[PDB]
């Protein structure tokens, strides 16, 4: 195949090639994102120092 | 012929509040740091 193939309304979507992509396909699949975020800190405190 | 006693010229100087002013402060953010136990990004794998 090509990238001209995949009919345009589902070229707005991610878009595997087989057997490049069968990782990522098998993630999609047990929708789990391949990156996780790690917990959003807090925000950081500020320290105030004269000059 | 006049005498500037009386009407001798004026000089001039600012009463300056220098000695009591506040100073310019900096500031750092005190960055959560990766040295500590910083969480981590889980790039996941498959295992097939």
């Amino acid at each position: 195949a090509k990238k001209e193939h995949v009919p345009t309304w589902l070229q707005n979507t991610h878009v595997y090639s087989w057997p490049k992509n069968k990782k990522n396909i098998l993630l999609r699949l047990l929708r789990e994102e391949e990156f996780v975020a790690p917990p959003r800190g807090p925000l950081p405190t500020l320290q105030v120092v004269p000059l | 012929v006049r005498e500037p006693g009386s009407q001798a010229c004026l000089a001039i100087d600012p009463l300056v509040g220098e000695e009591g002013g506040a100073a310019v402060a900096k500031l750092e953010p005190h960055l959560q740091p990766r040295g500590q136990p910083a969480p981590q990004p889980l790039h996941t794998l498959v295992l097939a």
